[PDB]
RNA sequence: UGAUGGAGGUAGAGCACUGUUUGGACUAGGGGCCCAUCUCGGGUUACCGAAUUCAGAUAAACUCCGAAUGCCAUUCAUUUA
RNA sequence: GCGGUCGCCUCCUAAAAGGUAACGGAGGCGCCCAAAGGUUCCCUCAGAAUGGUUGGAAAUCAUUCGAAGAGUGUAAAGGCAGAAGGGAGCUUGACUGCGAGACCUACAAGUCGAGCAGGGACGAAAGUCGGGCUUAGUGAUCCGGUGGUUCCGCAUGGAAGG
RNA sequence: GUGGUGGCGAUAGCGAGAAGGAUACACCUGUUCCCAUGCCGAACACAGAAGUUAAGCUUCUUAGCGCCGAUUGUAGUGAAGGGUUUCCCUUUGUGAGAGUAGGACGUCGCCACG
RNA sequence: GCGGGGUGGAGCAGUCAGGUAGCUCGUCGGGCUCAUAACCCGAAGGUCGUAGGUUCAAAUCCUGCCCCCGCAACCA
RNA sequence: UUCGGAUUGCAGGCUGCAACUCGCCUGCAUGAAGCCGGAAUCGCUAGUAAUCGCGGAUCAGCACGCCGCGGUGAAUACGUUC
């Protein structure tokens, strides 16, 4: 459907339109339910009745032409369903980065002595702009890239789950029930989860290599979701996510009961989640978070 | 206490099914092969008459042995030549109920070349 | 509610022992084989017993408890 | 006297011609009834007859009822005019034919027995006759 | 014996660690330790503290001493 | 191999002078050794039938056979073709070693060991070994095991009487009760 | 979802065949070799 | 019409299958009674009793069996049209 | 009148060929399968007893008994353990043009079919294969859609349309 | 005599017992070989001939089971009739199932080694 | 025979359209009050009437069955 | 957890005629709940709260209670609306 306007002008108009046919099917299945409830006393009532008998068949034949031309209400489309809890519980310092350097071969330092220490339970926002070293230090902290200088220490109370910028934790020749397939779960688990990311009955046996960007989005979400872990590295996860489910993943995570170590550049993103301290690059900079966020954005 | 079926019981059962469309007749004899641990015989049978044309085994003196395959061998020439003497060129070949794989194969192979034609 | 019920098939013999039939004829329909294709009788694919060559039809019996059909040609 | 299942509802009337095929010997007790006519017994009719021998010998001896209802039968109410399927079952039925020895008696003295079984006969709607085992 | 599917299986010797009863049997753990065996044959070996000769079952005489009654206990705390 | 020397030239004259056999054919002898492994658990995650499987596979030194479920099941949510249980069959010199190792190592390890029943006999000959626990076998390593399980050992036999049986079994080295 | 399918010869896409398959259990286009009566030989045919 | 050969499961009969079913024997087992309760082991009703067995029935939609007739056919035989 | 029914398959009624009615007694069908088809090879079940960790009536394992008491996608009947049941390998004959002769039959239809030709699958070969153990799973013509076609083409070449 | 291989309805089977391996068949020894087990050289496949008739297998006895089964009688019934006619009876022809007398622990062929 | 219904103590959702058992009241316990009510905080209580099938998965779809309710069971 | 010291087995000490019902204490053995506490609720304005020991009355034996003693030693009071 190609609509003239805006976003919003499809939105309006489209909305219109659905609740319009919608009221449309209410008036058709008012008129069935009449005349089905005229047959069902016609047909109760005593066969010496012989007009209300006949007048029964009468309106059955009305009840079915209706029936036959009664419009279905299509099947509003289901949204995802998350529910992330950690397994375990997280300490006071989750995580202990120290005096740590890095440098790819043959390129500048992207950072020096980068010391920062995780609270717990808090919304850390590695804040930044492109190619600035944001990915190389969640890659840094997974154990992807080994520190030049330095250390990573995680607290043995803290399980991590990364969610990678470039969707690169999905085999492409497999489908999406092998892709999400854990020691750790059943087969009806996976699939229930799976449903509740929108993979309905045969979708999960289609191969990763089909798939569109967004829903290969929602397997590595699936993937993340699926650990239960307690610290959440995530890199840009709303990323080639439609609208609704943006929304879905922003206010789920803020009610996750867990760190969360995450980048983002959609402002909205981060406002659900409620960060707490961003680390500003290239510039290190532990900073509480506030609209100041903004300040470090302009300079 | 465990039974070990009789191998040659078993032989006979998978025999009867291959028997069902596998048949002799005057112009086109039945080749039935009997495999036993130290020998193994050929008989080319008349199903209709219900008597064997040809026969050749291990026990002829004329094969002077060797490995119990090249015996085998031994004995599909033999039989191939002696059903040829008494004018026998086709023949159906039965492979009693056994494997067509190894002994008998050999013999089959043996028969073929020296001039049974099946 | 009752009263419904299939066409009947005209199952049995269609040729009588002893009698003389072209080649093709059909001797037997049945369910299944309730008599078995003997001498130069084949058995259709819903189990109908048909002569493959002129003869005279034979019904004999298979062993103890089985019967069977045989065409002789003359 | 009713079978604990069926395999059909509802069954033919049936026809009953000839001497019963078995049961025509007393086996059990020491004298037994024998019918002398073909007919259909209920199962009311075989329980009147079977309380009737039993109060009559005091309980006294042992009482086997050869014969079992197996049969349904069925009927139309009144004001039912004929079609419309077959009725729903009504009662049951043994059909009995001449022959048969609908009831065995022992451990009790042959007048006491023949008496019993006199009582048990005017309850039948067969003639019956009284048979002494051999 | 079908290729590449079993675990892998090696002959290997066994001790008795308690008295050095020795035998030879496979296994499908491996011993950095190895001994030699006659026949001159060198193989991986497990040492073994309980064995069926150690175990005292087998042996016929149990090392435990059955505990005390308290009858005796009672006369050996009180004298009596 | 050392248990089938001890078979061949102790335990074979005994039974032959005990038993009085005419010829030296009616001498009972192990057939095969079947071990068990009951797994109603993958019903629930595979992984435990997995992990059972492993250890199988390492204590006996033979991939096992994954059985599956002949009839679905609604009382133990068990659907048909499941593959639930798994066993190893082995014969000959693998039969002898395993039965060895058992005999030697696996049984003594046995918390509180008073020895293996005696009245465990199919009423043919043949006898069966209900293992409470596994880490008796010295693959298991102990700590591997996310779950402790138990397996069920079928010693099958050519001897016609359980007393033979027995008899053989212990010759070869079996601690009754 | 059972379904009457069509399939054509590849070589000269000469719809040849007719048969039916299950949507679900094969979701791709099927794939036999049939004679080509047009061709005269054995070739490829995929559903239509 | 006779002779010969066949196809088929009805009447009858039978219980070899499946239903319905009676009595006896025995009992798995279930029952309430008390002792023992950690409800554990007995001891019970000629308590109720599965399955097995013995004996005895029963059937349109039961059959280990199975007619008389009818039917099909024969280069057949006699008579006939 | 109300209720029920309308086509197709299975059984009983149906009276031992076939056929045979009732608003007679019972059930099923409007599909399914890419293997649950073809072929080659191989295999034999259900239950019971006895023994045995979790595990219990009953999961899995072993010995013995066990001729069918199982299974045969789907109702019933018939049939099948020389399998038509079960497993594996390879394959697509679930082929094209037909078709002597038969069954069924008012017609329209329906059913079976050796065998011939083309070109194939499996197999060493014999040989098997024109779907499935068999019998339901379907709808005349008109009209229209799609593909192919050495056919026609209203003076002729095309086209339109057939 | 034994081994193959067939025909004839198990009168050919089952159970039980006994004898034998001269050859033959068998178990039986092994997995290097072609070949294999949804694990296992148990099976199948291959190589070999130490030991044993223990089993299988052959032979023999056994009527316990299974199997076959005459005659007689009866049920049913074709035909012709009768009666008091939901049924029953007579004449005539046919004639089961059951129960039995009994039969039967097979027979008729071909090939090879003895 | 025609329909409607069986989900916690009660009343209802959830069904259609298969993935997760909730809501209201009520009950138990603890608070607040001089005490009660109201109010506040915790907790309990159902494997969806029952039995079978489809499915990876059934409160949800299919089959039967048992209950509860209303109607009808004969017209000139 | 080298936190915890419940529960429990063994072995002792005492007092007393007597420690099972039913005392305290000790050694070895074990190592429970418990990760700072819902609605609400208690004391305190200074040597006070908080926190640490010491004595004693009852008393054969028996205190985490009561009376008393001393050691260290805060935070806060804007203000009277509730
Ligand atoms: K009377
Ligand atoms: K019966
Ligand atoms: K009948
Ligand atoms: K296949
Ligand atoms: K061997
Ligand atoms: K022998
Ligand atoms: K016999
Ligand atoms: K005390
Ligand atoms: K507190
Ligand atoms: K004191
Ligand atoms: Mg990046
Ligand atoms: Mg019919
Ligand atoms: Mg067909
Ligand atoms: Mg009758
Ligand atoms: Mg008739
Ligand atoms: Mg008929
Ligand atoms: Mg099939
Ligand atoms: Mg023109
Ligand atoms: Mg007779
Ligand atoms: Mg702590
Ligand atoms: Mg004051
Ligand atoms: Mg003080
Ligand atoms: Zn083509």
């Amino acid at each position: 459907s190609i609509y003239e306007g805006d976003y919003y002008t499809y939105k309006k108009k489209y909305s219109e339109n659905q609740l319009l046919r919608e009221k449309m099917i209410i008036q058709q299945e008012k008129e069935v339910k009449e005349l089905a409830t005229f047959v069902q006393k016609a047909k109760q009532a005593s066969q010496t009745n012989h007009a209300l008998k006949r007048m029964g068949l009468e309106r059955a034949i009305r009840l079915d032409k209706k029936k036959k031309n009664l419009t279905k209400r299509d099947k509003v489309y289901k949204r995802v369903k998350m529910d992330i809890k950690p397994n375990r519980e997280v300490a006071r310092t989750p995580l202990k980065v120290e005096n740590v350097t890095f440098h790819y071969p043959g390129h500048p330092i992207l950072y020096k002595d980068l010391s920062f220490q995780i609270s717990g339970k808090e919304r850390f926002l590695v804040v930044g702009e492109n190619g600035v070293g944001k990915s190389t230090l969640l890659k840094l902290l997974m154990g992807i890239n080994i520190p030049d200088k330095g250390k990573i220490i995680f607290n043995d109370k803290t399980d991590v789950a990364y969610y990678s910028q470039e969707l690169e934790q999905l085999d492409e020749e497999k489908t999406i029930l092998e892709n999400v397939k854990s020691d750790e779960y059943t087969d009806w688990k996976l699939r229930a989860t799976l449903s509740n990311f929108l993979f309905y009955d045969d979708d999960v046996n289609k191969k990763v290599n089909v798939l569109s960007p967004g829903e290969k989005a929602r397997i590595v979400l699936c993937k993340v979701l699926l650990q239960k872990a307690n610290l959440l590295i995530l890199d840009q996860p709303t990323n080639h996510l439609d609208p609704e489910t943006q929304s879905i993943i922003g206010a789920n995570f803020n009610l996750f009961e867990g760190t969360i170590i995450v980048v983002s550049h959609n402002p909205s993103f981060v406002e659900q989640i409620g960060i707490n301290r961003m680390l500003i690059l290239p510039s290190g900079n532990i900073d509480n978070y506030s609209p100041e966020l903004l300040e470090y954005y302009s300079n | 206490m465990i039974t070990k079926p009789d191998k040659n019981k078993t032989r006979q059962k998978r025999h009867r099914r291959v028997r069902n469309k596998i048949s002799g007749t005057a112009e086109c004899p039945r080749l039935n092969i009997f495999r036993s641990n130290k020998n193994i015989y050929a008989q080319v049978i008349d199903d209709v008459a219900g008597v064997t044309l040809a026969s050749a085994s291990a026990l002829d003196k004329e094969i002077s042995g060797g490995t119990k395959t090249e015996t085998a061998a031994a004995v599909g020439k033999l039989v191939a030549e002696r059903a040829a003497e008494k004018g026998i060129k086709k023949v159906v070949f039965d492979r009693g109920g056994y494997l067509y794989h190894g002994r008998v194969q050999a013999l089959a192979e043996a028969a073929r070349e020296n001039g049974l034609e099946f | 509610s009752n009263g419904r019920d299939s066409e009947s098939k005209r199952l049995g013999a269609k040729s009588a022992d002893g009698q003389t039939v072209t080649g093709g004829s059909i001797l037997y329909r049945q369910r299944g084989t309730k008599i078995y294709p003997g001498v130069n009788v084949g058995i259709g694919g819903d189990d109908t017993l048909f002569a493959k060559v002129d003869g005279v039809v034979r019904f004999e019996r298979k062993g103890r408890d089985k019967k069977q059909v045989s065409v002789y040609p003359v | 006297l009713v079978p604990k299942r069926v395999k059909h509802r509802r069954e033919f009337r049936g026809k009953m011609r000839g001497e019963a095929k078995g049961g025509k010997e007393v086996a059990f007790g020491e004298w037994g009834l024998q019918a002398t006519e073909s007919h259909w017994i209920t199962n009311r009719q075989i329980e009147a007859a079977r309380i009737a021998m039993t109060r009559y010998m005091k309980r006294g001896g042992k009482v086997w009822i050869k014969i079992f209802p197996h049969k349904s039968y069925t009927s139309k109410a009144i004001g039912v005019r004929m079609g419309k399927g077959k009725g729903a079952p009504e009662g049951w039925v043994s059909p009995v034919k001449r022959g048969k020895i609908m009831f065995e008696i022992a451990g009790v003295p042959e007048e006491v027995a023949r008496e019993a079984l006199r009582l048990a006969s005017h309850k039948l709607p067969v003639k019956t006759k009284i048979v002494k085992r051999e | 014996m079908k290729q590449d599917i079993h675990p892998n299986y090696q002959p290997v010797v066994f001790m008795d660690s308690t008295t050095g009863f020795k035998f030879l049997s496979g296994s499908t753990k491996g011993s950095s330790e190895t001994v030699e065996w006659e026949d001159g044959n060198t193989y991986p070996l497990l040492r073994v503290e309980v064995t069926s000769d150690s175990h005292p079952f087998y042996t016929g005489r149990q090392k435990f001493t059955q505990a005390d009654g308290r009858v005796d206990r009672f006369n050996k705390k009180y004298g009596l | 191999n050392r248990l089938k020397e001890k078979y061949i030239k102790e335990v074979t004259p005994s039974l032959v002078e005990k038993f009085n056999y005419s010829s030296v054919m009616q001498t009972p002898k192990v057939d095969k050794i079947v071990i068990n492994m009951g797994v109603g658990d993958a019903v629930s995650n595979a992984k435990n039938l997995d992990k059972a499987v492993e250890e199988l596979a390492l204590i006996t030194g033979q991939k096992p056979l994954i059985t599956k479920a002949k009839k679905s099941i609604a009382g133990f949510r068990l659907r048909e073709g499941m593959p639930i249980g798994a066993k190893v069959t082995l014969r000959g010199e693998r039969m002898y070693e395993f039965l060895d190792k058992l005999v030697t190592v696996s049984l003594p390890r046995v918390r509180d060991f008073h020895g293996v029943s005696k009245k465990a006999f199919d009423g043919r000959g043949n006898y069966t070994l209900g293992i409470k626990e596994q880490l008796i076998f010295p693959e298991v390593d102990y700590d591997l095991v996310d779950k402790v399980r138990g397996m069920d050992i079928v010693i099958v036999t050519t001897a016609n009487t359980d007393e033979e049986s027995r008899e053989l079994l212990a010759q070869l080295g079996m601690p009754f009760q | 979802m059972r379904v009457n399918i069509t399939l054509e010869c590849t070589s000269c896409k000469e719809r040849n065949y007719l048969t039916n398959k299950n949507k679900r259990n094969n979701p791709d286009r099927l794939e036999k070799q049939k004679y080509c009566p047009r061709e005269r030989k054995v070739t490829l045919h995929r559903e239509t």
